[PDB]
């Protein structure tokens, strides 16, 4: 039985850490999420569009930061530019290999 | 947001596929003997019945002379080891003249019009040992990690 | 006409505001359609991209 | 470009220009078919072509 994280035919993306010793990076997350959505768009040649994102519950603080010199947050901007997608949190994503490795699923 | 459209290209050919509609000839009174034949590989005749009329064909072996190349058919073939083959004791299609796509073991494009080099197991490969009188028809493409070549076949 | 891989460049928000470059450009230039064509990824067979106006 | 009728079944030899010649420097596996006709100062010959 093959798990969903060990499937040998799915696309895996290496990422820089969103949190590096209590130093939030709210732009890297948005950039990587957009990259993943565009990858799903361009790998099926337009026949499939991303609709669901699952993120670790401890990373919801990165997406709640106010963007500088304005009011609305990074998550609100992301939703405004990508209306039609659902974002959720799953505790199974806190650890994916038994050693503290985290991940995001799109 | 702004829309986008994509474009993809179909593959050219498949193993054991008739290349084009030039003058050709296929023999269907031949029967497989003691084994099975991969579609797109050379065969040889071991014995021809004197009065009954059928000819016994089998996969090519060292120190023999090829006679034809098995071609594709969706009715007279069976699906085994994720490929299409002709099983033992059944009718077979053997193309004896014309242009056909066949499997290759080479790595570089061949020169147009030269002689065809064969491998011991019945597949095309440069610097081989088995001698042939067929020619290359100028076709060199790969279908998802499978190397194909276009061969012009002369009747024995 | 632009290649699909450059669609994300036009979606960056300008600093000190909450709208993208594409919205402001479309507001300034009324009556012009911008679209994406995957044939523009490789224009000469070596990976060079291009934009057609 | 010849002036004498050819022998049936013999191999044909071509010229550098690409036309038939009785004594040419290009070897070819084609054959003569027998016909030998001239149409208003143009010399024609019937050739049998074999597949390469």
């Amino acid at each position: 039985i093959v798990s969903v994280f060990n499937h040998p035919n799915i696309t895996k993306i290496t990422s820089g850490k969103w949190i590096d010793a209590s130093t939030m990076k709210p732009e890297t997350a948005e950039a990587e999420l957009t990259q993943a959505i565009e990858t799903i768009e361009t790998i099926t040649r337009g026949q499939h569009r991303a609709t669901n994102i699952l993120i670790p519950p401890s990373m919801r603080k990165v997406l709640a930061i106010r963007m500088p010199e304005t009011t609305m947050s990074y998550l609100d901007y992301f939703k405004s530019q990508n209306s039609g997608i659902e974002i959720d949190s799953i505790a199974e994503l806190e650890d994916i290999d038994g050693a503290g490795t985290k991940g995001v699923l799109v | 947001q702004i829309n986008a459209s994509y474009q993809r290209d179909m593959a050219i050919a498949l193993p054991g596929m008739v290349a084009d509609t030039s003058k050709y000839n296929i023999d269907g009174a031949c029967v497989v003997n003691e084994g099975d034949v991969l579609v797109g590989a050379a065969v040889q005749v071991v014995q021809a019945q004197a009065v009954d009329g059928h000819k016994l064909v089998k996969a090519l072996t060292t120190g023999t002379t090829p006679y034809g190349v098995a071609i594709r058919s969706h009715w007279q073939t069976v699906n085994a080891q994720n490929q299409m083959i002709y099983e033992d004791g059944g009718a077979i299609n053997v193309m004896t003249s014309g242009r056909v796509w066949m499997l290759s073991k080479s790595t570089e494009a061949p020169t147009f019009g030269s002689a065809v080099k064969l491998d011991v197991d019945g597949q095309e490969k440069s610097d081989g040992t088995i001698e042939t009188t067929w020619t290359y028809a100028g076709g060199w493409t790969k279908y998802k990690d499978i190397q194909l070549v276009e061969v012009q076949l002369h009747q024995l």
